């Protein structure tokens, strides 16, 4: 730190980066009478004195599984149509076919995607299907990237426009804050960074998964606890239901049913409780990821580290099993320099400040440059503007600001 | 209709089988809409006359120039 | 003594301090280069001037307002100071 | 409110506040053998038959407690490296000593 | 037991809570403290520096 320099960077990189997003879990219903009781009729009527008990448990049950299609909905269901790429395929020198579907593929899914699932893998329990099937989901990542690289973010807010994909891309600078022209001039070095990102990618995840096996790992933990609890005594003489039935009386066998049922009665209800609670933390990743997908996909964020590190350029989502992949690509600047800089120069008794740029110099000339690239320029008044005396400024610089004008008329 | 959750259509007391179960009542048919009524796996339930089964549709196809 | 055990946290106080300082101290001196790459320096008026840029105003009403500004920045930091010193109910809740 | 009239400002002031927020709480652990029974075996027989409760409620409380930790390291460790302040601190007039 | 059940399941929802309030804490140190703020009342109130 010094309070007259400055560092410029000269030189730009591209980075591709992954996030990983769990969306929605598996969808289970269990019938109380049959895991309780089983097919005894005297514990039926001893289960219906403890009134209301199971109707609410269904009812949990069945509300966490219409949650989770909901979720998976408002992730993925983001596009009115299903827009196809060109079969002509001239993106200037990107190179999308990784991420772009092949037919001979299963379920017509992109190479990445293949690679992303093959990483992860009578009681009365149940498991029901979810609604849309991976095919689907796979159809409505396809119609996302589509219209993404041949319309850019005009197809979130309307109809979808075509533009080049090179135009685009300058757009995108404009975004970030460096010209067009510093696009169009380094085209090729910028296609060819990002196809060896994309390479990059693909090799280190065919070598990263863990919060999509986690909820897997979990509910598995979960199911083996509720069904291995069923061989507990709870006090009774036995765990069998049909060996009480037989061997006793009534009288005698109905306390020792009761003594069985409140201890799987009591083992239901903590399965239910720490379900839902699972089911919330699972509904705030969900919203995560779909707030992602509308601000990072379908815009650009200006928004700080939220799609990615460094300067969002855009990104590209891709399916996983119950979760959704994130490929953001970032600008990233390099091979900085020294300079010293002013606050203003003071040429014939007035101050010239920089529109959109800053003063720096190389030790015997003052140019004017853009603050994230290094093009230095010459001083002129069609770079500054004049505002009041060299007095008030401290750190004011004795320079010379060249008139156009003055040339032509001479 | 009548859904059947995960038996055999054999295995019962307009019978049509899905991934999610056997369906009885309802007529399939091999138009494609919006879904309505939902049923797992893709397919999906309305009335429009006797109930139907069909695939629901993502949407409109179309290609950008 | 009834099986209740408290733990230790991993990151010590030291530590968490050791923090703060570091994104403090990168802040004052390289703006907000050092978020999205390596930290470049700048000198601090500018940078001031440039976050007057990002909210509408001009540069020149801040070069020409320097001494106004700093005095009004102290004596904000003095009454919060002042403040402390007298508000934290969300920690003592916990 | 008039359709010809507004109103600039001529000024501007220069304000600071605070914010606070909770990121981790204390991490606990309870025994539940030495909680419900203490040192009797009766009571431990007698316990083994509500089989697989106390495990349970040890997962929970581990994952609570490895969970605190992961709050405070993504709030806090953002930073790649321990940048320092100069020695010289001329930063135009501003007073960063506090 | 029962008074063991009670206890864990109340800090499980605290837990839950204080998760929510730690993602905030993140987000305003990643759009507070490392750039500048364009969303309205997030930093602060006026416009933030
Ligand atoms: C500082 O730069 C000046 C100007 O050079 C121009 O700007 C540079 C950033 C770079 O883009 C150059 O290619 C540009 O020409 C230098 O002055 C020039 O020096 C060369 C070499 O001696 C000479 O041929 C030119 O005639 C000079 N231009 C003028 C207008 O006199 C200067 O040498 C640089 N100073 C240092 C210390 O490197
Ligand atoms: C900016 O960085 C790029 C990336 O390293 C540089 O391009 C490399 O240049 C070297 C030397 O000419 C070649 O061996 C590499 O093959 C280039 N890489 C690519 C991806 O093209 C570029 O030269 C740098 N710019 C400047 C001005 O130095
Ligand atoms: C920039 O130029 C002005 C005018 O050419 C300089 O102002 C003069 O400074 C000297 C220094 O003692 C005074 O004696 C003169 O009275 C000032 N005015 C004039 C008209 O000469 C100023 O010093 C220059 N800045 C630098 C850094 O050299
Ligand atoms: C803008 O507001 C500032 C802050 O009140 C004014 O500066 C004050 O001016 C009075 C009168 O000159 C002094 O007594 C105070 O000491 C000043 N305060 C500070 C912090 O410097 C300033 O005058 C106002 N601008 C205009 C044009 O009126
Ligand atoms: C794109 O990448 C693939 C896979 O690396 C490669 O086979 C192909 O030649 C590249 N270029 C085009 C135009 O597809
Ligand atoms: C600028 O010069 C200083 C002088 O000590 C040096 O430490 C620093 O590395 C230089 N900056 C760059 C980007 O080379
Ligand atoms: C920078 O600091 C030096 C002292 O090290 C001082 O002489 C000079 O005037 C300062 N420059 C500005 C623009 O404040
Ligand atoms: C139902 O049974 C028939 C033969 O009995 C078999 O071919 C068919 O695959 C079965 N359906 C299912 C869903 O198992
Ligand atoms: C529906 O498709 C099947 C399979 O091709 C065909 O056999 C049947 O005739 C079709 N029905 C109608 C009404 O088109
Ligand atoms: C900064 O504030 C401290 C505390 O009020 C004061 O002692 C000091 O003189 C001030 N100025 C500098 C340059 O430290």
């Amino acid at each position: 730190y010094s309070n007259n320099s400055i560092a410029i960077p000269t030189n730009f990189t591209i980075s591709v980066t992954t996030e990983i997003l769990p969306v929605s879990m598996t969808k289970t219903s269990v019938d109380c009478t049959m895991y309780i009781c089983g097919d005894s009729t005297e514990c039926s009527n001893l289960l219906l004195q403890y009134g209301s008990f199971c109707t609410q448990l269904n009812r949990a049950l069945t509300g966490i599984a219409v949650e989770q299609d909901k979720n998976t909905q408002e992730v993925f269901a983001q596009v009115k149509q299903i827009y196809k790429t060109p079969p002509i395929k001239d993106f200037g020198g990107f190179n999308f076919s990784q991420i772009l579907p092949d037919p001979s593929k299963p379920s017509k899914r992109s190479f990445i995607e293949d690679l992303l699932f093959n990483k992860v893998t009578f009681n009365g329990l149940t498991v029901l299907p979810p609604l849309l099937t991976d095919e689907m989901i796979a159809q409505y990542t396809s119609a996302l990237l589509a219209g993404t690289i041949t319309s850019g973010w005009t197809f979130g807010a309307g109809a979808a426009l075509q533009i080049p994909f090179a135009m685009q891309m300058a757009y995108r600078f404009n975004g970030i804050g460096v010209t067009q022209n510093v696009l169009y001039e380094n085209q090729k070095l910028i296609a060819n960074q990002f196809n060896s990102a994309i390479g990059k990618i693909q090799d280190s995840l065919s070598s990263a998964l863990g919060k999509l096996q986690d909820v897997v790992n979990q509910n598995a933990q979960a199911l083996n606890t509720l069904v291995k609890q069923l061989s507990s005594n709870f006090g009774a003489i036995s765990s069998v239901l049909n060996d009480i039935l037989s061997r006793l009386d009534p009288p005698e066998a109905e306390v020792q049913i009761d003594r069985l049922i409140t201890g799987r009665l009591q083992s239901l209800q903590t399965y239910v409780t720490q379900q839902l609670i699972r089911a919330a933390e699972i509904r705030a990743s969900a919203n995560l990821a779909a707030t992602k997908m509308s601000e990072c996909v379908l815009g650009q964020s200006k928004r700080v580290d939220f799609c990615g590190k460094g300067y969002h350029l855009m990104s590209f989502p891709q399916s996983a099993p119950h979760g959704v992949v994130f490929l953001h690509v970032t600008y990233v600047p390099a091979q900085e320099k020294n300079f010293t800089t002013a606050p203003a120069i003071c040429h014939d008794g007035k101050a010239h400040f920089p529109r959109e740029g800053v003063f720096v110099s190389n030790g015997t000339h003052w140019f004017v440059t853009q603050r994230n690239f290094y093009e230095p320029q010459i001083i002129t008044t069609d770079n500054t503007f004049v505002s009041g005396n060299c007095d008030v400024v401290i750190g004011i610089v004795n320079n010379t600001v060249y008139d156009p004008l003055q040339p032509e008329l001479d | 209709a009548v859904l059947y959750q995960g038996v055999n259509c054999t295995e019962v007391p307009n019978v049509f089988q899905t991934r999610a179960g056997c369906l009885i009542g309802a007529e399939h048919v091999n138009n494609s809409y919006e879904c309505d009524i939902p049923i797992g796996a893709g397919i999906c339930a309305s009335y429009q006359q006797s109930v139907i089964a069909y695939t629901m549709s993502l949407g409109a196809e179309n290609s950008v120039a």
